[PDB]
């Protein structure tokens, strides 16, 4: 179970740190520059993650939702690899990267989208017509206990792939006769992010 | 014959005694434009000569009048010249009045003309040191006769003698003209004897041998084996170097454009299903529909359509395409891969070169627009290097807008009709249309007439007629006239090609020039080319019917 | 010369140049030993390992005049010692174990190695792209050491041990004009 | 090279004050001398950037006749390419004849 | 310099002097010899290629004859030439950097030529063709600014060589400007006869100089590159104890 992710993640961070074209690793300069301007984030163009190889493009065409985030956890490690210096052994204040993808595919029209696109990456273009106000999402959540009164720590991507998605509260404490679920969400020590809505015609 | 195939190398080092210098070009070469084998070939000849640090200078032409002008314009100190694509079929020392007793001291000069036209000037062999050429074989078997009657016509009862030559002599002309080798066949073959052979030089050789599929499918043929043989003979690291002989077909850029796109434009299948009418669509998607591919996902770029369908796609190809009579596209191609930038093909090279020399970028308009085909001709030569892929992006999408022009001409021309049959040849004329401001350019009207060849002999009729096809550019007020010989199915059998059909045109044309005094100016270096004036051409087509063909 | 503000520092080209002015080895592919011919007789090069040259022996020459060869097929660039991947590891290791000293490295780093891996390809023995790798890696480390020591900037002096050529010449003028800027502003304080 | 490039940079050079022309004449002038003395087989007013190549290609730019060299004669037909030494063509690509370095 | 070791010397003590001269602040003086010998080499491996190659052209045009070998005929002359334009370029950019020097210190240097107490004079700093374009160059600007501006203004202030008031006129070289040094110490190959180093733990042998401003003392071993103001490190870059980069 745990192996695949592993190599899925070795596979991604050997293809960000080979990509050469002539004689320039583009994709390290340009982590080293977005990380220089605090823009923690990387732009993969799709053509070169093709010609790279295919299987990695099957594999993300396949299942999106749950592929994508061992790529956007590959990104931070590789960074934190070629930013940090170990010391021989602090801030670390260094989130998980954003991934962006750039493509050249045919477009698909919004009336044409039927129960064959579920779970599928599709390219469309439209109007924007409205736009919500921003609202805030936990990514690590500090979770205080009651009766046997012990911290714990939850780490939760954005990605779902399905409706539930969501570890509400472990069953049972962690190992006297505890209630079902007595914890509690230690609103400070606990990191946020950013979220918006927005309405295509 | 005068240099043989083995004698090459010979006549390679005489030119490095007489070019090898410090300080001084000693060697300028001329190269027939709008032309892809000459280009292949001046390009091997640029690379073999910066090798040796031999300094040079590379010129374009594109008449008659041009390389007459540049004859004049030379200095004595240049003592080779070359003169690549062109100049077999006439005599140089007419043309450019050359007095061997102004160059005797002997080899003041030397004119090595490298050339494929099969018929040409026995005296320019048989008569004069100054001038001399490369032979692809053919003077010492063909010409095993007239030969004896030169040499005899360089004691009543001896006019047999004369009168036997002159008819040996008229024997020998009045022969269509032809091309049966390739140069860039002729210099890959020199660099094999020399031993500087690479993969550069095969690309190049590959090249100039594939721009030939188009019209002299048979000399394709007998050149294919001797590449195979010598491609045989020659972890996915970021530098490596894949010459493949992949499966291919006869398609139109089909790993840059959908596979939809590629089947409709596709030259082949548009002749055999007749696409032009709404019942050639109709059959289209039954085909689409028999071999299972959905429309939609058939209309998606290569690189994005299905794994699955990609990988059986030979598959499906073989088991469907047998019973509408499609089976003669599939063919044995060469694929050239470097790096990560991704895969290419030789048709699909040989395409986007001859666009980009398409589209790039009364006297005074003609001079300009040659100056801009020769501005063209070099962009084109600048975008061989792999350093540039911009420049090659840019000739694909020029590719497919012109044969998107091309086929939205020739369904209006079949519609219309305007294909004039008469007794002895085919007639057709543009007079007006939209955009016909792009056919003043001769390889865009061969391509159109190319298609339109296409498209008539793929038909029911059994009748072998040449083709003559005229254009119009208002500026000018002139027809712009071409001469195209009639061709064989591609899927036929060899027993029925003992020898290629064979074009009078340019001598017909020359004949008509010279008894009566039409305002045409014959210059362009295809001799089936002329520009006619549009109230002179009525009565010079006339003449072209009551003449002998 | 003046060109508006290229009079204070030298341009990469100079670099280049300065670099390329340096001795190495070559491999000949002919000989032209004296008949026991021309004299080479050039005024800034000992000629006498030119004149005294016979194939498939080490002797040293300028690297301009071993590239020159080297685009004729006369010559065979012999690879320093530290263009290897063995080398290279012990390196990197020696600058991840220790975060405070800069490794000791010839100061014609990284322009020897753009021309070797630009001109003399076919000559090495490991592939050119682990060694590019590795030197890119080594470029980033010394590029991360060198953010790091930068953060303090006394007004007295400073002290760079093992910097190459390029390194010092695109830090220059920021490193010149802020110290030169703290300079005298405690000059005009006192 | 001291001339002021008056065939060729504004044309007309009128937008400077006439005692502003006048010192570029007289700078000109000083130009020319400085050549004249002790460095007069060094070509002071030439390229700057240092020379890294011997044979370099080059593509015409403009129409010409023939121009004569040490040795040998270029004639400048209007796009050609030419594989020349480097030293010999700086002039004339300082002047802007020539093009693709 | 007196003598030659050879002329590899001189062309190394070529570039040392012109990479000095181009990040220094301040117009160093003027090595006459070196640039002696130099032109003389110029000249007559000038004149030995011209002949040489003269004599192969007459040989070659003479007659038909047998034409030279490519091999150890073109690469010699080749190498010659190259090397000749290569020297050539780095006098020039020598030359024309230290007339752009000139010229941004012309005021200062008159200034201190006609000073008898100054021990400096301007023959010494600059050759004489370099003094001429100084004189010519003044007196052409001087004409210049009096005809378009100072013939207007009253008596007061007519002068440009004004040190009085509010703001003076005359620009002095930056001599606490911020320098790359490497220290070569002594030339010699004992590297160990100087009068000045002393040692530190671990051997180590250094050169003591202090700051006046800052009543610091800062220590400068051999091969250890440092970052550190000209107004003290004069001395040592003229006795090439230090080599700027
Ligand atoms: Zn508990």
């Amino acid at each position: 179970n745990d192996d695949d992710n592993t190599e899925i993640i070795k596979s991604f961070k050997n293809f960000i740190l080979e990509f050469r074209l002539d004689s320039q690793f583009i994709y390290r300069d340009q982590l080293r520059n977005n990380i220089l301007v605090k823009n923690y984030s990387l732009t993969v163009n799709m053509e070169h993650l093709i010609g790279y190889n295919e299987d990695i493009y099957k594999k993300l065409s396949d299942e999106p939702s749950d592929i994508i985030p061992l790529f956007e956890t590959a990104i931070t490690q590789v960074a934190k690899r070629i930013s940090i210096l170990s010391r021989a052994q602090l801030l670390n204040s260094l989130p998980t990267f954003q991934l962006i993808l750039n493509s050249n595919a045919n477009q698909i029209p919004l009336r044409d989208l039927d129960s064959e696109h579920v779970s599928k990456i599709v390219r469309l273009s439209g109007i924007i017509i409205s736009t919500s106000v921003l609202s805030s999402r936990a990514t690590y959540l500090s979770i205080m206990c009651r009766n046997c009164r012990h911290t714990t720590s939850i780490t939760i991507n954005n990605f779902n792939s399905i409706t539930g998605n969501t570890v509400s509260l472990p069953r049972s404490c962690l190992s006297k006769n505890c209630g079902p679920d007595p914890y509690i969400i230690i609103h400070e020590s606990s990191k946020f992010i950013d979220q918006q809505f927005l309405k295509l015609q | 014959m005068y240099y043989g195939i083995s004698q090459f190398s010979e006549a390679y080092n005489k030119i490095l005694r007489n070019s090898s210098s410090h300080s001084s070009c000693q060697l300028v070469i001329f190269v027939s434009c709008l032309n892809i084998d000459a280009l292949c070939a001046t390009k091997m000849l640029s690379l073999l000569f910066k090798k040796q640090l031999v300094q040079s200078q590379i010129v374009p032409i594109f008449g008659y009048s041009e390389l007459r002008r540049h004859y004049s314009q030379l200095d004595d100190n240049i003592n080779s010249l070359l003169l690549v694509g062109f100049g077999g079929v006439i005599d140089l020392e007419a043309f450019l009045e050359i007095d061997p007793q102004e160059y005797v001291i002997s080899f003041r000069r030397d004119i090595y003309v490298l050339d494929a036209h099969r018929p040409w000037n026995l005296d320019n062999i048989f008569g004069s040191q100054i001038i001399q050429c490369f032979d692809d074989g053919t003077v010492d078997d063909t010409l095993g006769e007239q030969k004896e009657a030169y040499y005899k016509l360089l004691r009543k009862q001896r006019k047999k003698q004369i009168h036997e030559y002159e008819g040996v002599l008229e024997e020998y002309y009045s022969q269509g003209t032809t091309v049966v080798n390739s140069i860039s066949a002729q210099i890959y073959s020199l660099l094999s004897a020399i031993g500087e052979t690479n993969l550069s030089n095969l690309w190049l050789n590959i090249l100039g041998t594939t721009s030939l599929d188009i019209a002299y499918a048979q000399v394709y043929n007998r050149l294919y084996p001797l590449l195979q043989d010598e491609v045989k003979r020659l972890v996915k690291t970021p530098d490596t170097l894949t010459l493949n002989i992949q499966p291919d077909y006869y398609l139109f850029l089909l790993r840059h454009s959908s596979l939809y796109d590629s089947f409709y434009y596709s030259n082949y299948v548009n002749a055999k299903l007749s696409l032009w009418n709404e019942n050639g669509k109709k059959r289209l998607h039954k085909m689409f529909a028999r071999m299972g591919i959905p429309l939609s996902t058939a209309q998606e770029t290569w690189l994005y359509m299905d794994h699955s369908i990609k990988r059986e796609l030979g598959i499906i190809f073989d088991k469907n395409l047998d019973r509408y009579g499609l089976q003669d596209i599939i063919r044995d191609g060469f694929v050239r891969t470097l790096g990560y930038r991704g895969s290419i093909s030789a048709s699909e090279f040989v395409e986007a070169l001859t666009a980009l020399l398409e589209v790039g970028n009364s006297a005074q308009k003609l001079t300009n627009l040659r100056k801009r085909w020769v501005s063209n001709f070099w962009l084109s030569w600048d975008a061989l290097d792999d350093r540039k892929v911009e420049l090659l992006n840019r000739g694909i999408q020029l590719a497919q807008d012109l044969q998107r022009a091309i086929f939205n001409t020739g369904v209006a021309i079949l519609e219309k009709k305007l294909i004039k049959h008469l007794r002895i040849y085919r007639l057709c004329v543009l007079q007006d249309g939209p955009d016909l401001d792009l056919y003043r350019n001769p390889l865009t009207l061969l391509r159109l007439g190319n298609w339109l060849i296409e498209c008539c002999a793929e038909s029911e009729d059994k009748q072998l007629l040449p083709m003559v096809l005229a254009s119009i550019d208002e500026n000018t007020d002139t027809y712009l006239v071409a001469g195209l010989t009639p061709r064989y199915p591609r899927g036929l059998d060899t027993i029925h090609t003992k020898k290629p059909i064979l074009n009078n045109f340019s001598m017909a044309f020359q004949q008509i020039t010279a008894e009566t005094d039409a305002k045409v100016r014959i210059d362009n270096f295809e001799s089936s080319i002329i520009e006619i004036r549009r109230e002179d051409l009525s009565p010079f087509l006339e003449k072209l019917t009551l003449s002998g063909l | 010369s003046l060109p508006a503000h290229l009079q204070q520092t030298f341009s990469p080209e100079e670099i280049q140049f300065i670099v390329e002015n340096e001795p190495i080895k070559i491999f000949p592919r002919i000989t032209t030993r004296q008949k026991i011919h021309t004299r080479w007789q050039l005024i800034t090069t000992d000629d006498k390992a030119l004149n005294n040259m016979v194939a498939m022996r080490s002797t040293e020459v300028v690297l301009w005049i071993a590239l020159l060869l080297k685009q004729q097929s006369k010559c065979s660039i012999v690879a320093p010692q530290w263009l290897t991947t063995k080398e290279l590891d012990r390196k990197i290791q020696y600058e991840k174990t220790h975060p405070d000293r800069f490794s000791e490295l010839p100061w014609n780093w990284l322009v020897l190695a753009r021309i070797l891996f630009n001109k003399a390809k076919d000559d090495f023995h490991d592939p050119i792209h682990e060694l590019r790798g590795k030197i890119q890696d080594l470029r980033e480390i010394r590029q991360i050491k060198v953010l790091k020591g930068l953060k303090y900037l006394n007004e007295s002096h400073l002290q760079l041990d093992n910097l190459s050529l390029l390194e010092i010449n695109e830090l220059r003028p920021f490193i010149t004009e802020i110290m030169d800027k703290l300079r005298e502003i405690h000059t005009a304080s006192l | 090279n001291g001339l002021d490039l008056m065939s060729s940079s504004q044309q007309d050079t009128n937008n400077l004050s006439h005692q502003e022309q006048e010192y570029l004449k007289e700078y000109c002038d000083l130009i020319t001398d400085l050549k004249s003395g002790d460095l007069v087989d060094i070509d002071l007013s030439g390229s700057l950037v240092p020379p890294s190549d011997v044979f370099i290609d080059v593509r015409v730019l403009k129409d010409a006749g023939e121009i004569q060299t040490e040795y040998g004669v270029f004639n400048l037909i209007k796009d050609s390419q030419f594989f020349v030494r480097q030293s010999d063509v700086e002039r004339l690509i300082q002047q802007g004849y020539l093009q693709k370095i | 310099t007196q003598i030659y070791v050879s002329p590899q010397q001189d062309f190394s003590d070529l570039m040392k002097s012109w990479k000095n001269e181009r990040c220094s602040p301040e117009l160093l003086p003027y090595p006459h010899q070196l640039m002696k010998r130099l032109l003389n080499r110029i000249s007559m491996q000038s004149q030995l290629i011209e002949n040489i190659s003269m004599g192969f052209l007459d040989m070659q045009n003479a007659s038909n004859a047998n034409p030279p070998m490519p091999n150890e005929s073109k690469l010699p002359l080749l190498c010659m030439e190259t090397e000749l334009e290569r020297l050539k370029f780095v006098i020039r950019s020598y030359i024309r950097c230290r007339l752009s020097k000139i010229d941004k210190f012309s005021l200062y240097l008159r200034q201190l030529n006609e000073d008898e107490n100054s021990l400096i004079s301007l023959t010494d700093l600059l050759s004489k063709d370099e003094i001429k374009y100084h004189d010519t160059h003044s007196l052409i600007w001087l004409k210049l600014v009096n005809d378009s501006i100072l013939k207007y203004m009253p008596e007061e202030l007519q002068a440009i060589n004004d040190t009085e008031g509010s703001v003076n006129m005359i620009d002095e070289p930056d001599w606490n400007k911020f320098v790359f040094i490497h220290v070569n110490g002594p030339p010699d190959g004992k590297w160990n006869e100087d009068p000045l180093l002393q040692e530190n733990e671990f051997g180590k042998p250094c050169y003591t100089v202090t700051i006046p401003d800052l009543k610091e003392e800062v220590e400068l071993t051999i091969g250890s590159i440092y970052v550190m103001r000209y107004e003290v490190i004069r001395d040592l870059l003229r006795d090439d104890k230090v080599a700027l980069i």
